[PDB]
RNA sequence: CUUCACACAUGCUACAAUGGCCGGUACAAAGGGCUGCGAUGCCGCGAGGUUAAGCGAAUCCUUAAAAGCCGGUCUCAGUUCGGAUCGGGGUCUGCAACUCGACCCCGUGAAGUCGGAGUCGCUAGUAAUCGCAGAUCAGCAACGCUGCGGUGAAUACGUUCC
């Protein structure tokens, strides 16, 4: 942090879908160190997001990724009195963490029985532009948007 | 309005549901589940089956 | 008044469990009302502390 | 006396002194201090006087007090109420 | 259906249904469904009618279920509150009666806060 | 020293489906053992009981690791979640388990549906979770402490603010 900027670890490929994406969407179902059964809900959510489209699984999830990708997200400072939130521009590789995080959050929060489906209908809704993990990629923005008086407040 | 008990993790759900009339079929291949503490909203023109949606929930219309 | 508002009510032929049946007159659609226990089935008919150390306690 | 297979333990200088009052039909009052002691139905008939800490505590073996040790029956906390 | 008085749910296996009784838990319930030949996976909207009477006098030559069973529990009290036992000093009060922590915790045998 | 009209503090188990209960089946490490450790066989639903083989131990015993993996089942309910309280019957150590022990079995089936203002820990084999062993010790309030491994993450723009 305070001294300069930290290494980055490198990722391994899966095997079922040769993709970056897949193993750091994997990485991020996981809870409690248990790492197979957070691979045995997003293969069994990718596999049931081609029973009902039929198309390449993957191609879904980099669409769904790019309705849910920020560009301009917001971060709060304060001044005097008053604290107020300044649009900053979003770097690329943070982009995609707070994407899929987005996924992931609002599909344990939905209404059917298991993990393995509702990781599924939202990937699904998102790849359409439907669901809640998009509907904060506006709010995000609108947030943003409704705040670009302080732009000049970079740090 | 008053103040009902616990409301669970389940409130409504239809699946595939079909229903209409004799030649004049209203609903086809509807599933969604209701949600949980929300307003829902019913859109439609009129003559398309809004009202006997609800006959079919509360039960007077199988 | 002792006509159409009191419900329908014909002879009804009851069985048990046991065996002992009755033929009686009651409001159950189709003679059918079918028990698990009767009264013939039951007497009416004819029928801590210190017993604690007994097992070598 | 816990366990069934060593039987229920009763002190030896309480069952003397039930013993010798027992055969001639004799109901006195006995002190002790023996706790630890479990109820025989061979001394039913007659009182004891069980310590606490400060004081004798009388107590009538009646009928289906047996099974139960006589320290059951002296509280040897007090606490009448915080207010 | 209706085994004694207990009112048996339905849409629920004979594992899991049996134990409504007061008296019959998880080990108890799998060995009245041995005795009386009842598998362990039938549901209760199709038991047979004769199958339940199999099921209602092995309980009632073997086991205690409630009627007297409630008047098990509450007799045994009421015998240690007249002996003046301790034990029987200590459900007159509403507090533990197997030496239990007092200070902190045992809210359970009391009830919920009141901070006087 | 363990008492309770109540307050604080450190933990543990939880409120479930990334789960509960059943049947299969794998991969450890570091440790203790002659006042002992108890293979194996027989009996007991179970804690255990009883015989006695081997060993001052890289021998022999402690030992069978638990999560995990493959199948079934419950299908979102204060429940097949939860295991508190309380009845009943036992085992073990010990002169003795009543105030005041741990473990087992049977029935019961409490409060709780992710917690207000505030606040804490963690930058890599780390947090998170999963068991195993030791020191005290006759037995234990062993969820505590000291250690060991199994599985194994996310993020770090930057020094404006605390
Ligand atoms: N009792 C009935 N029998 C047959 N058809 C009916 C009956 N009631 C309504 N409908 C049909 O339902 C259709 C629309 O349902 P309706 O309740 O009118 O919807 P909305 O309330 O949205 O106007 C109409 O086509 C009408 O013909
Ligand atoms: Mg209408
Ligand atoms: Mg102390
Ligand atoms: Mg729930
Ligand atoms: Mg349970
Ligand atoms: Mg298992
Ligand atoms: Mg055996
Ligand atoms: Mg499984
Ligand atoms: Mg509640
Ligand atoms: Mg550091
Ligand atoms: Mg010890
Ligand atoms: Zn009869």
């Amino acid at each position: 942090p305070r001294k300069g900027p930290a290494p980055k670890r490198p990722l391994v490929n899966d095997p079922v879908y040769g993709s970056q994406l897949v193993t750091q969407l994997v990485n991020k179902v996981l809870l409690k160190g248990k790492k197979s059964l957070a691979e045995r809900i997003v293969y069994g959510a990718l596999e049931q997001a081609r029973d009902k489209t039929g198309t390449d699984p993957v191609i879904t999830l980099k669409r769904a990724l790019d309705n849910v990708k920020p560009a301009l997200e917001v971060r709060s400072r304060r001044v005097g009195g008053a604290t107020y939130q300044v649009p900053v521009e979003v770097r690329p590789d943070r982009s995609t963490t707070l994407a899929l995080r987005w996924l992931v959050g609002y599909s344990r929060q939905r209404r059917e029985k298991t993990m393995i489906e509702r990781l599924a209908n939202e990937i699904l809704d998102a790849s359409n532009g439907l669901g809640a993990s998009v509907k904060r990629r506006e709010d995000t923005h609108k947030m943003a948007e409704a705040n670009r008086a302080f732009a000049h407040y970079r740090w | 309005i008053p103040v009902g008990p616990r409301l669970g993790n389940v409130v409504v759900e239809v699946d595939h549901l079909d229903k209409g009339y004799d030649g004049r079929a209203l609903i086809k291949d509807l599933s969604f589940s209701l949600p949980r503490n929300g307003i829902v909203g019913v859109i439609g023109p009129n003559g398309v089956g809004k009202t006997t949606l609800f006959k079919t929930i509360v039960g007077l219309e199988t | 008044m002792k006509s159409d508002i009191h419900p329908a009510y014909e002879e009804t032929t009851v069985v048990c469990g046991c065996g002992n049946t009755f033929q009686t007159r009651s409001t159950k659609p189709g003679g059918r009302i079918v028990v698990e226990v009767c009264s013939q089935c039951h007497p009416f008919y004819t029928g801590g502390r210190v017993a604690r150390f007994e097992k070598r306690y | 006396p816990r366990s069934l297979k060593k039987g229920p333990f009763v002190d030896e200088h309480l069952l003397k002194k039930v013993d010798v009052q027992n055969e001639k039909n004799t109901k006195q009052v006995i002190k002790t201090w023996s706790r630890r002691s479990t109820i025989i139905p061979d001394f039913i008939g007659h009182t004891f006087a069980v310590h606490d800490g400060r004081k004798h505590v009388p107590v009538f073996v009646t009928e289906s007090m047996v099974g139960h040790k006589l320290g059951e029956f002296a509280p040897t906390r007090t606490f009448k109420g915080h207010i | 259906a209706r085994l004694v008085g207990v009112d048996l749910p339905r849409d629920k296996r004979m594992e899991v249904a049996l134990t409504y009784i007061f008296g019959i838990g998880r080990t108890r319930s799998n060995e009245i469904l041995a005795a009386t030949g009842i598998d362990r996976d039938l549901r209760t909207r199709d038991l047979t009618e004769e199958q339940l009477i199999h099921l209602r006098d092995y309980i009632e030559a073997n086991l205690k279920v409630e009627g007297d069973l409630r008047r098990e529990v509450q007799a045994d009290i009421r015998r240690k509150i007249e002996i003046g036992c301790y034990q029987g000093l200590r459900h007159r009060r509403g507090m533990p009666v197997r030496g239990q922590r007092t200070k902190t915790n045992a809210r359970t045998r009391k009830g919920p806060k009141r901070t006087i």
